[PDB]
């Protein structure tokens, strides 16, 4: 896309606080003047963080973007940047970013952060396999799937999220920096392969069992896994329980809604020390 | 987060300083953290880095076998070991981090110290 003549750049760029980012990147002295494609076409890198930006309409006349910081602003598609065939770096934490296909083109992107966004569904990441940095954190994911597909990936946030099931981790072993505190994760075996971890994050899971019926001498088994598949032993049991591997027991002579426990368990992968920590947290019917 | 920066100082063509920048306030467990240098009026320039809490580091092709960074991750502090010093290592160097390190390499989106004069004469 292009403009055929020059044209003010107010006309081109609805969003008034984009037009004044454009203005400013360009050097002119105002909103109104006029914008060349030529002058489009040179802008390479738009620095626009906490800026109330609401769209980002027109940034598809801007061919050559390589590196597009937009973190912090108030954007709700991204439409606009499905031609920036140029893309490498694109930083859109604290949008409220959902289509995540509007990406799928973007064979040059190599680095990706959505983090606090409200995604869900990142199915569309299928589509950027070439990434090498994809930042999640602090969203609402729970199906991780297609990233079994993202095998150029060095580094990945999943930090703060819903995740119980880390299986398509397995085979990422291009995987140095692996971020996943705050989920639901309660086994570790899919990480058991990732060699050429540096990094590797695993604090503060909450693991959720599904609920069963409350009993006087209730009996749980543990399911918290390293990733030899060993069980990992609990440090602190609610309600006056004991841990008799592979169960943790209690006795409850009164219904009450939950019982639980909490583990903490060193681990190593690769050149990775970690601290895989959660409570596992079993619901009780009465 | 804050950074103080240490060392630096003025030495000879072949000489040797260190530098040393330490992290306070609220880091995140692991972190990338190290040095940018800039000549006054130039362009900045990354010049090494390391993964606080884990091992990765990354060099300049200009430095990287001249110097050296570590880590003391108790102390959340990172040092830089400059041997061989030429006169083009002359420059502020600026401590600077943020917690991914491929994002650290942009600059853009990192903390900054407040910078350190580091001169090599003949």
């Amino acid at each position: 896309e292009t403009i055929t003549v020059p044209t003010p750049i107010k006309q081109i760029f609805s969003d008034d606080a984009f037009a004044e980012t454009i203005k400013d990147n360009l050097k002119k002295k105002s909103v109104t003047d006029a914008v060349t494609q030529n002058e489009l076409n040179s802008i390479d890198q738009i620095i626009a963080n906490n800026s109330d930006i609401k769209s980002v309409q027109g940034i598809q006349y801007l061919p050559n973007v390589t590196k597009l910081f937009l973190n912090g602003n108030k954007l709700t598609d991204i439409k606009p940047l499905a031609n920036l065939k140029n893309l490498g770096w694109l930083f859109l934490d604290e949008n409220k970013v959902k289509d995540l296909s509007s990406l799928k083109d973007l064979k040059k992107l190599k680095s990706l952060s959505l983090e606090h966004n409200g995604i869900s569904d990142i199915n569309g990441l299928v589509h950027l396999p070439q990434l090498e940095s994809l930042y999640l954190g602090n969203n609402k994911i729970t199906d991780i799937t297609v990233l079994s597909r993202l095998t150029k990936l060095d580094t990945l946030s999943l930090e703060d999220n819903q995740i119980s099931d880390i299986v398509p981790l397995a085979g990422l072993t291009k995987l140095q920096n692996l971020y996943l505190s705050k989920n639901h994760i309660s086994d570790l075996r899919a990480l058991a392969g990732l060699k050429n971890l540096d990094v590797l994050e695993l604090f503060s899971q909450e693991c959720l069992n599904k609920p069963i019926n409350h009993q006087s001498n209730l009996v749980v088994p543990n399911t918290v896994k390293n990733t030899d598949g060993s069980l990992v032993t609990p440090e602190i049991i609610s309600d006056d329980g004991d841990y008799e591997k592979p169960n943790v027991k209690w006795h409850l002579p009164e219904f009450t809604n939950e019982v639980s426990f909490i583990f903490y368990q060193p681990v190593t992968i690769g050149k990775a020390k970690a601290r895989f920590h959660g409570r596992v947290t079993q619901p009780l019917k009465e | 987060v804050k950074l103080e920066e240490s060392g630096g100082g003025s030495v000879q063509a072949g000489g040797s300083l260190r530098l040393s920048c330490a992290a306070s306030g609220h880091t995140y467990s692991t972190y990338c953290m190290g040095w940018f240098r800039q000549v006054p009026g130039k362009e900045r320039e990354g010049v090494a880095r390391i993964n606080v809490g884990g091992s990765s580091t990354w060099y300049a092709d200009s430095v990287r076998d001249r110097f050296t960074i570590s880590q003391d991750n108790a102390k959340n502090t990172v040092y830089l070991q400059m041997n061989s010093l030429k006169l083009e290592d002359t420059a502020i160097y600026y401590c600077t981090l943020h917690r991914f390190c491929n994002t650290w390499s942009l600059g853009t989106l990192n903390v900054w110290g407040q910078g350190t004069q580091v001169t090599v004469s003949s």
